[PDB]
RNA sequence: GUAUGUAUUUAUUUUUAGAUACUAACAC
RNA sequence: GGAGGUCAACAUCAAGAACUGUGGGCCUUUGCCUAUAGAACUUAUAACGAACAUGGUUCUUGCCUUUUACCAGAAC
């Protein structure tokens, strides 16, 4: 069917972006893989 | 006003109305002035209400 | 220059009185058009407007027939009318053009306003819309130009 | 055909007759933006419709027919439409053919051309969901009959049957004696929508019986969307229906899938 | 950028038989019927002259996750309601693949943002004792019809007509207990 | 001469004296 | 084809006292030197406007409980 895409001129008075409305969202954190966290006391506590 | 000039804005060539009249939504006519004053008062009053 | 009888306005030319009653019947109707007869429905509202546009058309058509057809009035009476806003200069000028003799308005030929392309289906001859209708056999869905109330400005119909 | 097809639709209500906007004095002062009332809260605002339809009497051809519009005039469903044959939308009770035309677009939106929402509504309100095809209307506030008490529930049952019966092809109806509710079920989603918008806020009994001329003081009957059926019987019945229909469309899947190869 | 870049998803069905189509693109339209977040909207008309107008309801994301059509909200391939295709699939295997959806708000508003792709998507006067549409249909073709009554709790009820009812008496009984009501 | 907060469901979803007292936009 | 329009679009309007094109020579296109043609509008008690408003940041003050609203000078 093809297509042709065309913008519509807004009535300048009416709000442009009819749906832009401040709302807050919690995004998920999508973890695909794990990043290995790779690193290399006794009397010490008496000091610390 | 003589001491501190302003030196206006080229590219200002775009005006509110020249942009406004372009659209479908504004139409042009003549009218008596007092009538435009009265209309504008009713306009305003509806806006603030 | 204004519709009003403001002191600057030059008095009427000679042939005026004969046609004054015919014009007054238009004026007294426009009074009744803008009286704000209330309606709930959209269709009814823009119908109310269609009244005004059509009345304006009829008046300017009356004068145009007087000067440019019958030549029943003088040039000076005419120009004095146009300067007093009894007629629409631009609209008449479209009527004098070849293709536009029956035209609605000056909106209907606006190329810019309409979304794609131009020129209301208000300008397309019934002869054709019946044909594209014939291909579908759905008859034809068109009745009134939303700006005007026209049905077939096009000068064949 | 002889009834509806030929006879063009007749204006239900003159435009001057239509109710005014600005419903009356639910509060102290009127409000322009939202159309409601300002301060204080008057006793809850609901009222019986001054109007109703008359399926064979009113319904007739209109402009949508020639223009091939899909969707039905709701002001007709309320019998309040003032545009008569000039109306843009169809005036007549939905049949199987026209639902045949809507069938592609009946998924997202009702027969009146209004988008459905996802979750229904707290109280099972106006329009349904596009998740679940729900053909079952809850009839409630049966005191739309006003205060007349009746010889039996066959009064209520019978009367309702004769009400909705006009509006479309009914698969079943059950009135409940204990808690006042009818549950009415149709062949088609479309008829359910149409009937819901048609019979909301309505009255009962005869064009004249007893208190009839005072009918307009009543509250009017809720027609809402109905929940599932908790009893095991109809639950079996649904489960089976879903089964056999799933089976039925598997035929399509394998026919066009077979064409896919 | 993020919202525009994915192109729309439209069925071939509802998009009509026209060769070339003009569709409008509004960069912030209504929110989804589902996720309740803004997106980019598309008009179009099947026919050039068709009065009816098609408006994509859901997101691109909220669609792609469910693998459906934005105008139809039917499955992208089989043209099936979502609540069905997952039942067919659920018939194979045993019990699964139901699409669990998002009450509250930022449950859903949250949910649309993950890349999960969804459970469903991954695979892709005569008294007669012992519905009403069937009875009225069969009795409708053989004679005059006025009203029917059945109370399924009682499994029996009236059939009333306005002679022709005796024409019905040929096939009515035992098909079914049918007698002449009082 | 208290912000502020909580609740406001009506319309029927299938099986004998007084002391110690507390406090009071009430009287310097 | 001429006159216009309270019509539009696109160019251009603050700088070595200042623009552009072209011919020729050197370096190796830029750039320098030489030759030639045309330069609308705006500029010397300096500028598109013989007119004259507001805002932001930063300092200095002034009112002076604090913030908006402000006092009156400067620079950007
Ligand atoms: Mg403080
Ligand atoms: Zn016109
Ligand atoms: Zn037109
Ligand atoms: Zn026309
Ligand atoms: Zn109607
Ligand atoms: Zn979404
Ligand atoms: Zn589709």
């Amino acid at each position: 069917h093809h297509i042709e895409v065309v913008s519509k001129q807004m009535d300048p008075l009416l709000p442009r972006f009819v749906g832009k409305k401040a709302r807050k969202v919690v995004a998920p954190t999508e973890n695909d893989e794990v990043v290995p966290v790779l690193h290399m006391g006794e009397a010490d506590p008496n000091e610390w | 006003n003589e001491l501190h000039p302003t030196l206006p804005t080229n590219h200002n060539k775009t005006k509110l109305l020249k942009s406004l009249k372009n659209t479908k939504y504004f139409q042009q006519t003549t009218i008596d002035w007092v009538e435009a004053g009265l209309q504008l008062c009713r306009q305003g009053h509806n806006m603030l209400n | 220059m204004p519709r009003i009888k403001t002191r600057r306005s030059k008095p009427a030319p000679d042939g005026f009185e004969k046609i004054k009653p015919t014009l007054t019947d238009f004026e007294i109707q426009l009074r009744d058009a803008q009286k704000d007869k209330s309606s709930k429905l959209a269709a009814k509202s823009n119908e109310q407007l269609w009244e005004i546009m059509q009345l304006h058309h009829q008046r300017s058509r009356y004068i145009y027939t007087l000067y440019y057809k019958r030549k029943a009035i003088s040039k000076d009476l005419y120009d004095w009318l146009i300067k007093e806003k009894y007629a629409d200069k631009l609209l008449i000028a479209k009527w004098r053009k070849t293709g536009y003799e029956k035209l609605c308005c000056l909106r209907c030929i606006q190329k810019n306003e309409t979304n794609n392309g131009s020129t209301c289906i208000c300008r397309v001859p019934r002869a054709q819309l019946e044909e594209e209708a014939r291909k579908k056999g759905t008859q034809v869905s068109f009745h009134q130009c939303v700006h005007c109330g026209c049905r077939g400005c096009a000068s064949t119909d | 055909m002889t009834s509806w097809r030929d006879k063009s639709a007749k204006v239900q209500v003159k435009e001057s007759e239509l109710p005014s906007s600005i419903p009356a004095q639910t509060g102290l002062t009127f409000n322009i933006w939202y159309n409601k009332w300002s301060q204080g809260f008057a006793g809850n605002t609901r009222f019986v419709s001054p109007f109703a339809l008359q399926p064979q009497l009113h319904s007739g051809k209109t402009r949508g027919d020639n223009d091939g519009q899909l969707f039905f005039c709701l002001f007709f469903a309320k019998g309040m439409c003032c545009l008569g044959p000039k109306c843009e939308y169809l005036h007549h009770i939905p049949d199987e053919e026209d639902i045949g035309k809507l069938a592609l677009r009946t998924e997202v939106l009702d027969c009146f051309g209004r988008e459905k929402f996802a979750d229904y509504r707290e109280d099972m309100g106006g329009i349904g969901s596009f998740r679940k095809k729900n053909k079952t209307l809850y009839v409630g506030g049966i005191d739309g009959a006003l205060n007349s008490k009746h010889l039996k529930p066959a009064q209520i049952e019978s009367r309702i049957r004769f009400v909705f019966s006009r509006l479309g092809d009914i698969d079943r109806i059950r009135y409940v004696e204990s808690k006042n509710c009818g549950f009415v079920k149709f062949k088609y989603q479309a008829n359910a929508e149409f009937a819901k918008e048609a019979m909301s806020n309505q009255t009962l009994l005869l064009p004249s019986d007893k208190e009839w001329d005072d009918r307009r003081e009543g509250t009017g009957l809720l027609v809402k969307w109905a929940n599932e059926d908790p009893d095991p019987a109809a639950q079996k019945r649904l489960q089976e229906e879903l089964k056999l229909e799933s089976l039925n469309m598997m035929v399509h899947l394998i026919n066009n899938n077979t064409n896919s190869a | 950028d993020e919202i525009n870049e994915p192109p729309p998803n439209i069925c071939e069905q509802c998009l009509g038989d026209e060769a070339n189509i003009r569709m409008t693109k509004i960069p912030q339209g209504s929110e989804c019927k589902i996720c309740t977040l803004p997106f980019t909207l598309y008009h179009f008309k099947t026919s050039k002259r068709s009065n009816n107008i098609i408006k994509t309801l859901i997101c691109v994301r909220c669609a792609t996750q469910r693998n459906i059509c934005q105008c139809c909200m039917l499955d992208s391939r089989w043209h099936i309601p979502i609540q069905l295709r997952d039942h067919l699939i659920s018939l194979v295997n045993e019990e699964n693949v139901m699409t669990e959806e998002a009450k509250n708000d930022m449950m859903k508003r949250f949910l649309s943002l993950k890349n999960v792709k969804l459970g469903g998507a991954q695979i892709t006067i005569d008294a007669s004792i012992p519905s009403q549409l069937l009875g009225i249909k069969k009795w409708k073709d053989g004679n005059s019809l006025s009203l029917i009554v059945n109370h399924k709790a009682k499994c029996g009820g009236l059939r009333f007509q306005s002679s022709e009812t005796l024409v019905t008496p040929k096939g009515l009984k035992r098909g079914l207990i049918d007698r002449f009501r009082i």
